[PDB]
């Protein structure tokens, strides 16, 4: 008896930054390269209700 | 577990027993200099760590 619906969408705004390791800096600009999430990209929304 | 300086060194560490952190410095390093009169008049000499 649940109604299901066609995928929603929004955008990535700017979340998914995450701590790449166990060690302390402070007062720094830094770089690294790993997967992370691209901003501003369309990202998929669901519901139940 | 670790800290890291600017200069891409360890300036910090964690104890394993006592979860204190604690700041690390090098064993003290010093420049030295020596002053002459000159070995044709005296052989007496100053020194100067910079």
């Amino acid at each position: 008896t649940r109604t299901q619906l066609p995928p929603a969408y929004t955008n990535s705004f700017t979340r998914g930054v995450y701590y790449p390791d166990k060690v302390f800096r402070s007062s720094v600009l830094h770089s690294t390269q790993d997967l992370f999430l691209p901003f501003f990209s369309n990202v998929t929304w669901f519901h139940a209700i | 577990q670790f800290g890291r300086d600017i200069a891409d060194t360890t300036d910090a560490v964690r104890d394993p027993q006592t979860l204190e952190i604690l700041d690390i410095t090098p064993c003290s390093f010093g420049g030295v200099s020596v002053i002459t009169p000159g070995t044709n008049t005296s052989n007496q000499v100053a020194v100067l760590y910079q």
